């Protein structure tokens, strides 16, 4: 799919299968991407997983999972909040919002056609709060170069007109 | 008609909850209708059951799931509204399905390193406390002869180092929760870059 | 109590 990173870059990745969008001390955002057509390197999201890592005093661990045709307004355990008002799910419709007040984080999930669309708003200090090992996070440093869609000649002719 | 009161849910197992209620109005040919629902999957309607007793055994429920419960009374033409809802969450069950979407890629500039990315099992049946990654150059080796790599349950990515170059490697993940280990994924073959 | 410059991320179909 198309990616807009926390660092403001825009890119188009193949990234077939499971890939971490966010992998930090607070949150995990994992996506599954499928080729839009068998031939193509154009892929789209059919699964979103979000792990709201346990935060002592605020929430217990909560897992949200959306898949094409199934966008619930609750966590995997049929729960709608944290173990008080620190973490909450809101349905708006086909269109869901997670409000992680305890971490200033908001996750927006929408089904657009046969595929999923995701957007995360997160504070800079928390989004950059991960260990050196957690270096694959598409929201932070994009997808690896090998996964990026390069036209070059075509994009260059497009910009040149 | 007065709606039933004192609706309570007693968790008996990973798929059974006993619902009990009191009737303030009370032998007669009246009957109770119990309704239940969860918020998983999206847009599920209410399941129902009739009970001639002040209790009902709700079975076939999903493990580790918060269910909604309310009952109404019907005596001929006369029928009450639904009671104030009671909630009940089924206990954990061992994971009954493998981690999903197991993908393996080469790490950029680090050929002896791979990255394993996966998704939680569809049937986690509880809070996932860990994953176990198994790897081998022989897909037919007995499982105890595979490399065992336990990993936390709240991360869906893990980097494996020190692999041999130009070599086919087989990978399989397994989920773990308070109740135990679930099944393993089908092995995913990845061939490390040559040089 | 529990209550915490924002960063934005998006992923949208090809
Ligand atoms: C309960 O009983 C009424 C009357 O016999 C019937 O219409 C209704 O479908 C029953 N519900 C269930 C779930 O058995």
């Amino acid at each position: 799919p198309h990616l807009r990173t926390f660092k403001d870059n825009f890119q188009t990745c193949k990234v077939e299968g499971a890939w971490p969008l966010i992998d930090n001390n607070y949150l995990s955002v994992q996506v599954t991407n499928v080729p839009v057509v068998p031939g193509s390197s154009a892929t789209a999201t059919n699964k979103i997983t979000i792990i709201f890592k346990a935060h002592h005093g605020c929430t217990d661990q909560k897992v949200y999972q959306a898949v094409t045709d199934d966008l619930p307004a609750a966590f995997v355990d049929g729960t709608t909040s944290g173990g008080a008002k620190s973490l909450r799910i809101v349905e708006r419709e086909h269109y869901v919002e997670m409000h992680a007040r305890y971490i200033g984080t908001t996750v927006f999930v929408r089904q657009v056609g046969r595929y999923l669309t995701l957007a995360i708003r997160m504070p800079e200090d928390l989004a950059m709060s991960y260990e050196e090992s957690q270096d694959l996070q598409l929201c932070v440093n994009g997808c690896p170069l090998s996964e990026r869609i390069d036209d070059g000649q075509g994009q260059v002719s497009a910009i040149l007109g | 008609m007065m709606p039933p009161v004192g609706v309570q849910a007693s968790i008996l197992s990973h798929d059974t909850i006993r619902i009990t209620w009191a009737d303030n109005s009370l032998t007669d040919s009246r009957y109770y209708t119990v309704r239940w629902k969860t918020n998983i999957p999206a847009n599920t309607k209410y399941k129902n059951a009739n009970a001639t007793t002040l209790s009902y055994l709700v079975t076939g429920l999903k493990p580790n799931t918060l269910y909604e419960f309310s009952v109404m009374v019907t005596k001929g033409r006369r029928s009450s509204t639904w009671s104030m809802t009671a909630h009940g969450a089924t206990f954990e069950l061992v994971p009954t399905s493998p981690p999903k979407d197991v993908t393996v890629v080469s790490k950029e500039g680090k050929p002896r390193t791979i990255i394993v990315n996966w998704q939680p099992p569809s049937e986690a049946n509880g809070k996932i406390t860990g994953y176990i990654i198994y790897y081998s150059t022989d897909v037919n080796a007995e499982i105890h002869d595979w490399v065992i790599e336990p990993v936390v349950g709240n991360r869906l990515t893990h980097q494996i180092q020190e692999l041999t170059l130009d070599t086919p490697y087989y990978f399989k993940i397994q989920a773990r929760n308070s109740k135990g280990m679930g099944p393993m994924s089908e092995a995913v073959q990845f061939r490390t870059p040559g040089t | 109590p529990c209550n915490y410059s924002y960063l934005f991320c998006g992923l949208f179909g090809d």
